[PDB]
């Protein structure tokens, strides 16, 4: 039950490592909030490019109020993306270093 | 050396 | 449509209450609930679930740094509490009833008049600054302040914010509430307030007591220290190393390294006992389960964690992997925690670390500035731990997250060495090696610790015996055993899905499917050791030992084997000259021989017809014994150097390899007879041998080439495995499924790749000693039968020995002194041709185990046959002791003269140390060195550096903080002073590393320095086949061969390429494959007249012809003459012999088997 | 003949030449034979097989034979275990040294063709009378009630 490319190599890379079935067990269970991590992230990603061009079009009629409105929104959604992309990033790391481990002996 | 003393 | 969120959105499923703001009005997690973190996560006030690995890995996890609050102590961002200031020398903060109170307070006197650096304690800002509150005068001038729970606004300095006194270190003891209603403290069950700010023990319970040990005895105490009770005294000059305690039962615990074993005492004394005698060689701490009875020990010798019974049964071990140096241990059951020290890790670094009590989860919980973790307490209320360190010389607490680190006590002069530690409401209880005292410290910040019974010896253990300290909880195992079939070992509270344990299995079995039922064990992977024969799971998933480790203190394993019917392990110890066998679960040990033996290299069980094979190195035979009944034979002997011996069973063969300069591997019939070589040819060093029974090969490894080969059982259809990577000097190795095990010395590792080619080198064990042999234990194999074990007769109808024999056949045999009758299946005693033989010759005392030892070794106080004997009735009836020893004044017991006035009374009537005279002689010290006050000499710079070199004291009396170091010396920012030796040896031995700051390496052209510049190495590893290097720069660049070629220094054989060393070439035997190394044009050798020339080529005398020797070490000279009567006084380069030619191909190029045609060696296409 | 054939308790050159006494009266048997107490030479797995090989019947001493029940027995003397049906069926199975295979049932008997040697229930093809072989079990197959002139 994967979709991610990042993900799916992970489990494979999982079941050659030194995981025991309670470890390899719950390791799935993380990988499951990982993509939920990723999805989020991705569903975000598509959305900074959206009110960017939202931002831009606002920006072209040239009403104070609707750029500053939509500039307050455009912040806001970069800070939820940024910050999406590093916790992201953080537990791509974690996983990928623990299999590297595993498999390292 | 292959000694195991 | 989808979750309407709170401003109309439509907001997936998944997204609401995932810990995250998602809603554009914060309203998308209100409404639900969360779950709760298990024991292997970090609950970070928000309910976000994060692993325990997360917490302060330098990284901020929650946007609140819940997880990084402060895990480093002593740092810059102070922020002072209230009616607190910082003076501005160094990174110290002082109340202001000490600031400018007219004595320096700060150390360097930075809250006093400074008039050097232009600095007086005024008062007249607070006529401009215009004070909210209150003011005091600082070096500044008039400082600002304002009352408790309140602290003085950064903005401006004049007004003050509202503050939480409960974050103040040490506001009170345990917990305090009620921000909102001025800082109170609670005190919880049990505990009742004094004074304020002080939990007290209620009166309902008995008087708090402190137990420790002295250093050699146990001793008991009160809190105040007015009495001193001694517990129970060591025996056979034992040491109590390691205290606890359980009240319910009152009992005490303690560890006995010195005895090696583990004792149990009530607490008003009487019904002492030992617990364990078995694999306790150094027992180093002790921690017990109150609440579900168990004995949590820490063993050093094999390094683990084991789990015992109160009264010492159903050994568990719980945590072994990268355990190297494991030193403290504790524990809180109430949650499930278990928290031990670790001052040196097979990885490198020194970490205080937790885990659940049954080691599922560990966790680094303190990795930076460890040093040398040396003892934790745990305090059980306000959820911290404390540990000491012997190196930086501090006193340090961490929650049980690892969160708060703050210290409690530090620098040389405070904690020099402490060892224990202990605390009881709000005082800290430890022992320390240097000042050699158990002391007294407050919990929160002590500035000099009061000492608390001062001791002539190192104080070793301290713990408080108390009924507060053992709190009061309801154990999940209690329910019917948790329904475990063996064991039943506590866990964190969440685990198990909540039920809070999980079942364990003994030794000699291991846990099902349903993790309920515990069935014997198959097979594990057993090897021995310089220190201990150990056997590990074959799977690298769990790296817990299978079986409980064979040790002993004088100890050299060398050869192993295993019989899974009785489920015992045969062994032989080097350093005794013993062949034992013990029990897998270490129940039972007895010896099976120890008379004659010289070098036992390796054992071999026949599991069949059940006779112990084993080759002896010294006497170069090879000697076969029934265990049935102790018949004993030497069926092959006049060997050069026996190494490994592998025998086959079924089959009918005994294989062996000897590593003399003729190196070969031969077979034999079980029997011993029909002995010829099998593998005689690009051989050399052929230290270990195994059987692939699956597909019946013979495999084996050269230490020489640095290969491992195999063949079929007869030699022939020989292959060669593909290179293995670090393998440079393999030893022993085994066949197990499709992985073969190797064994190497110089990489001191078990290796295992695949028995086709090789293949994915995986490390199994690394660090290892002295690895030597490794062994397959499997009760499958061991299985089967031949006419040795037929179920209708006995043994084949042989009286002593059975042997099997190819094509399913069966010989008889018979003891040594002993002859076969006409029958072929009875033996007669012959005292013709083997007649009877003594233990051993005169100069020895026959010992009753069958070893024997150097007369002069009788009655000497030292026990050399290891059962007692040579010990046994000294000093009576003229039975009279050696001159080595003491004699005792009334008799009747004799002790080693080391024993004699060593301030331990050995002797019962203490003879051995009355009447001693002192040794004040009139003796210097050398003005190099320092003179200890117990007149032993020391280098002089081994003074004031916190270590107890004197093991007296003396060299760090009168060490405070007010001094210097000695010119020969450099100094560690308050911390101590250490030698130049170690500045630049590799290791921060500074608190803060100023020793190893920024120096360089002085690598000696003897050296080699890796191309990273970390470190240098000897030149003997450079271009060795082992990256010794971090960056792998010293195999980097290291001469080959050319494709095909050999170097200039080698000589290559015809037949296949196989590169052999030059001197093999004309040495008289066929070093190749087809003789290449001995063609015709090899010039001949000969020896002196007054020399016989044996038919390898040797030179021996004329007298030692026939003589009774091996001098021509293939024995030419004894087999020659026997009459010695009774008495009583071409495609490539061609050369030519006498008709015909032979075709040599050049170098590079191969023979094909022909004769004529040659083929190019190097696989690169033309 | 092969040397291993040398006094084994078998006519292996079929006129006794081999199994001659006073050559086994001094050579010895082979160290994976087993050795009778008349000291004749037999191979090992004869040892214990429920048949006489060695002709005093030392092979077959005190050998821990397995138990069995009625349905597949009917306790044969050298211990063999024969199905049922198979006891009593006409033919000797268990090769009782006093065929006690067959004897037990008294009251029975054939047409001709199958010759009842002697008394005996059994009752051996006619083909096997006068063929050179002793092999009805009983004594009716050389002993002169045929087989002396009538050939
Ligand atoms: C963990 O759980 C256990 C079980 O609940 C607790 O054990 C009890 O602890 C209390 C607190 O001390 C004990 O109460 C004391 O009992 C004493 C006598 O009991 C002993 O002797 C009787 C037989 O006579 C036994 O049955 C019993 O097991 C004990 O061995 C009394 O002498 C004490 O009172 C005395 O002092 C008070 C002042 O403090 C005076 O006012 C009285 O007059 C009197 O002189 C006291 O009542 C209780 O006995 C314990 N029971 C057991 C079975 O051990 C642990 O305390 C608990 N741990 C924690 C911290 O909660
Ligand atoms: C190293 O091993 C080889 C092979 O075992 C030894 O060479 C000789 O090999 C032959 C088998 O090929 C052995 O048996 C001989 O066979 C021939 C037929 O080919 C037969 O006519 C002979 O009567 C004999 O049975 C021979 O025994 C073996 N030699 C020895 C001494 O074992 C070679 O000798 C070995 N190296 C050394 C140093 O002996
Ligand atoms: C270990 O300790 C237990 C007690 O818990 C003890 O029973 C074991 O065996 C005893 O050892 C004594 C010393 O070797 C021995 O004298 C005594 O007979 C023996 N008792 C029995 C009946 O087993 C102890 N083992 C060892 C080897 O110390
Ligand atoms: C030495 O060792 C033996 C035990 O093997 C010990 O019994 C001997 O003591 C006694 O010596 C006596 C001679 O003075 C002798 O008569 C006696 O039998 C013997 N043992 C007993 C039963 O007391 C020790 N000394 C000697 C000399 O052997
Ligand atoms: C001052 C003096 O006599 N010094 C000596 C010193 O030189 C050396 O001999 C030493 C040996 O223990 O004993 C003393
Ligand atoms: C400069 C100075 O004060 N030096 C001294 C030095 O002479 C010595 O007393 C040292 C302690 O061993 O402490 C300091
Ligand atoms: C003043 O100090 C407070 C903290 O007490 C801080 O939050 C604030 O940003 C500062 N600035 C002002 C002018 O409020
Ligand atoms: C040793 O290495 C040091 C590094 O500082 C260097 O300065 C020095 O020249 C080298 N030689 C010696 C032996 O001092
Ligand atoms: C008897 O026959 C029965 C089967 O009907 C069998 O169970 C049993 O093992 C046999 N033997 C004995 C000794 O009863
Ligand atoms: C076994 O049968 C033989 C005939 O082959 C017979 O001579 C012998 O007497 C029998 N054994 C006994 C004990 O009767
Ligand atoms: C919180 O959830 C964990 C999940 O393993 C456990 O169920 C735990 O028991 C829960 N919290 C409490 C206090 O019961
Ligand atoms: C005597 O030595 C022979 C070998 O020479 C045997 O090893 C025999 O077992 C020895 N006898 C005793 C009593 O140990
Ligand atoms: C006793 O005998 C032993 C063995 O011979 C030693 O010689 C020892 O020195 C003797 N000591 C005395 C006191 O006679
Ligand atoms: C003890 O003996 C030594 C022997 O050299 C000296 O005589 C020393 O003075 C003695 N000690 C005392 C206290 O007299
Ligand atoms: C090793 O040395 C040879 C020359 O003897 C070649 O330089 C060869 O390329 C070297 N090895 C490798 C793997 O490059
Ligand atoms: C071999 O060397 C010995 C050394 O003593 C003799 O010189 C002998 O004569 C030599 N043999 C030949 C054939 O020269
Ligand atoms: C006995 O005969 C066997 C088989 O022929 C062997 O020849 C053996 O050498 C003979 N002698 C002995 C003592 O067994
Ligand atoms: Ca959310
Ligand atoms: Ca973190
Ligand atoms: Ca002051
Ligand atoms: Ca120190
Ligand atoms: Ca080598
Ligand atoms: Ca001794
Ligand atoms: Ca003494
Ligand atoms: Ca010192
Ligand atoms: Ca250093
Ligand atoms: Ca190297
Ligand atoms: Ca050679
Ligand atoms: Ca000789
Ligand atoms: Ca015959
Ligand atoms: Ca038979
Ligand atoms: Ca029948
Ligand atoms: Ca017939």
């Amino acid at each position: 039950e994967f979709e991610e490319p990042r993900v799916i190599d992970l489990w494979d890379l999982a079941q050659s490592a030194n995981f025991t079935e309670k470890e390899l067990e719950s390791f799935r269970e993380e990988l499951k909030h990982f993509e939920a991590k990723i999805e989020k992230h991705n569903h975000y990603q598509k959305q900074l490019e959206i009110s960017h061009q939202k931002l831009k079009h606002v920006e072209s009629i040239g009403d104070p109020e609707h750029i500053s409105r939509n500039k307050e929104k455009y912040v806001l959604l970069e800070e939820k993306t940024k910050e999406l992309g590093y916790k992201v990033k953080k537990h791509l790391q974690d996983l990928s270093s623990r299999v590297s481990r595993a498999r390292h002996n | 050396x292959n000694x195991x003393x | 449509k989808e979750f309407e969120c709170g401003s109309g959105e439509c907001i997936l499923r998944a997204y609401v209450c995932d810990h995250d703001n998602d809603c554009e009005d914060n309203s998308d997690e209100r409404n639900c609930n969360y779950d709760t973190c298990g024991g292997h996560q970090f609950t970070c006030s928000n309910g976000q679930c994060i692993n325990q690995n997360w917490v302060c890995d330098g990284d901020d996890d929650c946007q609140d740094s819940g997880d990084e609050d402060g895990c480093e102590s002593n740092q810059s961002h102070h922020r002072c509490y209230p009616r607190e200031w910082a003076c501005p020398g160094s990174g110290r903060c002082i109340s202001i009833d000490k600031v400018c109170d007219g004595v320096p307070d700060c150390p360097e006197g930075d809250d006093e008049n400074n008039v050097t650096s232009g600095r007086t304690c005024g008062m007249g800002v607070c006529s401009v600054l215009n004070c909210e509150y209150q003011c005091h005068q600082t070096p500044f001038g008039g400082e600002c302040f304002c009352p408790p729970g309140h602290i003085i606004n950064s903005n401006d300095s004049r007004t003050c914010i509202d503050f939480d006194d409960c974050q103040i270190w040490g506001i009170c003891d345990q917990k305090c509430e009620n921000r909102q209603g001025r800082h109170q403290c609670l005190c919880e069950e049990g505990y009742i307030l004094e004074r304020g700010q002080h939990c007290k023990s209620s009166d309902s319970f008995s008087a708090a007591s402190v137990i420790f040990s002295n250093g050699r005895d146990l001793l008991v105490g009160d809190l105040h220290g007015r009495n001193f009770r001694i517990l129970a005294e060591s025996k056979n000059r034992g040491m109590v190393m390691g205290v606890d305690f359980h009240y319910q039962k009152h009992r005490v615990f303690w560890t006995d390294p010195m005895q090696e074993k583990v004792f149990s005492t009530d607490i008003n004394g009487l019904n002492t006992q030992e617990i364990l005698n078995v694999s306790v060689d150094t027992p180093e701490n002790l921690a017990v389960d109150w609440i579900n009875n168990k004995l949590y020990l820490v063993e050093t010798k094999v390094n683990r964690i084991d789990v015992v019974n109160l009264e010492g049964n159903q050994r568990v071990t719980l945590i072994t992997e990268n355990l190297g140096h494991p030193r403290g241990i504790a524990l809180d059951p109430t949650v499930g925690y278990l928290f031990f020290s670790d001052w040196g890790s097979l990885s490198g670094q020194p970490k205080v670390e937790r885990a659940f009590m049954d080691g599922s989860n560990r966790k680094d919980l303190v990795t930076t500035k460890v040093g040398w973790p040396a003892g934790i307490t745990l305090d059980l209320v306000s959820k911290r731990v404390y540990w000491v360190d012997s190196r930086y010389d501090y006193i340090e607490t961490v929650t049980y997250d690892g969160i708060q680190r703050k210290t409690v006590a530090r620098g040389g002069s405070l904690v020099p060495h402490p060892f224990g530690i202990s605390l009881f409401e709000e005082h800290v209880f430890f022992t320390d090696w240097t000042k050699m005292a158990v002391m007294k410290a407050s919990k929160f910040t002590e500035t000099n610790p009061q000492v608390y019974h001062q001791s002539s010896l190192r104080p070793h253990g301290v713990t408080v015996y108390h009924a507060l300290r053992q709190p009061n909880a309801t154990n999940p195992c209690g329910s019917n055993n948790g329904g475990c079939a063996q064991v039943c070992v506590l866990s964190h509270r969440t685990d198990n899905g909540g039920l809070g344990y999980r079942c364990k299995c003994e030794f000699g079995f291991e846990l099902d499917d349903d993790e309920h039922r515990c069935v014997a064990v198959k097979n594990f992977l057993l090897f021995s050791s310089k220190t201990a024969v150990r056997g590990i799971p074959f799977t690298l998933s769990t790296q817990e030992d299978v079986m409980v480790p064979v040790t002993g203190s004088p100890s050299f394993f060398v050869g192993i084997d295993f019989d899974a019917q009785h489920s015992t392990v045969f062994y032989s110890d080097l350093s005794k000259d013993i062949i034992y066998k013990q029990k897998i679960d270490g129940t039972g040990k007895e010896v099976i021989t120890a008379n004659r033996l010289e070098s036992v290299e390796c054992l071999t069980f026949d599991w069949i017809s059940r006779n112990l094979y084993w080759t002896d190195g010294g006497l170069k035979s090879v000697t076969v014994l029934r265990l049935a009944d102790k018949s004993r034979r030497q069926i092959i002997s006049n060997l050069n150097n026996p190494r490994s011996i592998v025998v086959h069973p079924t089959a009918g063969y005994m294989f062996l390899s000897d590593w003399f300069r003729p190196a070969k591997i031969m077979r034999a019939w079980s029997d011993g007879s029909h002995l010829m070589p099998i593998v005689n040819t690009s051989l050399g060093w052929p230290n270990g041998l195994a059987i692939d029974w699956s597909a019946s090969r013979l495999y084996w490894v050269d230490a020489f080439f640095d290969k491992i080969e195999h063949s079929t059982l007869d030699g022939l259809d020989r292959k060669r495995l593909g290179h293995v990577d670090q393998m440079t000097h393999p030893f022993g190795l085994t066949v197990f499924k499709d992985n073969v095990f190797i064994t190497d010395w110089r990489l001191g590792a078990i290796i295992r790749v695949r028995k086709s080619d090789g293949g994915d080198m995986t490390v199994i064990r690394r660090g290892i000693s002295s690895v030597m042999h490794v062994k397959a234990y499997d009760a499958d194999l061991q299985t089967g039968s031949n006419y040795c074990s037929q179920t209708t007769h006995a043994n084949g109808d042989c009286s002593h020995f059975c042997f099997p024999v190819p094509n399913f056949q069966r010989v008889c045999g018979c003891p040594y002194g002993m002859k076969l009758q006409r029958d072929q299946m009875t033996c007669e005693g012959d005292p013709a041709r083997e007649p009877p033989t003594q233990q051993c010759g005169s100069l020895s005392f026959p010992c009753n185990n069958g070893k024997c030892v150097p007369s002069f070794f009788r009655c000497d106080g030292v026990d050399d046959c290891h059962d007692n004997s040579d010990e046994h009735q000294c000093g009576v009836f003229n039975n009279t002791c050696s001159p080595s020893a003491f004699a005792c004044v009334r008799g009747g017991q004799c002790i080693p003269g080391q024993w004699h006035c060593d301030r331990q009374n050995d002797c019962l009537d203490g003879s051995d140390e009355q009447n001693c005279p002192t040794h004040a002689t009139s003796s210097t010290c050398p003005s190099t060195s320092f003179t200890c006050d117990n007149h032993v000499c020391i280098p002089k710079d081994w003074v004031c550096d916190t270590d107890n070199d004197c093991s007296d004291g003396s060299d760090e009396k009168n060490c405070q903080a007010s001094g210097t170091c000695q010119p020969t010396q450099f100094r560690c920012p308050d911390h101590r002073c250490i030698s130049p030796l170690y500045v630049c040896d590799g290791d921060k031995d500074c608190a803060d590393g100023s020793d190893e700051a920024g120096c360089v390496l002085n690598c000696t052209s003897a050296q080699f320095k890796c191309a990273d510049g970390s470190s240098c190495i000897n030149s003997r590893y450079r271009c060795d086949g082992v990256y010794d290097c971090r960056d792998n720069s010293d195999e980097a660049g290291c001469p080959t061969r050319p494709p095909g070629m050999c170097h200039l220094d080698e000589f290559q054989c015809q037949g296949d390429g196989t590169c052999i060393p030059n001197t093999w070439e004309c040495d008289g035997h066929p070093d190749c494959i087809h003789g290449s190394d001995e063609h015709t044009g090899c010039v001949p050798k000969t020896c002196s007249p007054t020399h016989f020339l044996c038919d390898n080529g040797n030179c021996i005398y004329k007298a030692w012809i026939c003589d009774g020797d091996n001098d021509c070490r293939d024995m030419s000279d004894e087999k020659d003459c026997p009459t010695q009567p009774f008495h009583c006084p071409c495609s490539q380069k061609c050369e030519n012999v006498v008709g015909s030619y032979i075709c040599k191909c050049a170098p590079g190029y191969i023979r094909e088997p022909d004769g004529k045609s040659c083929r190019q060696n190097s696989n690169i296409e033309p």
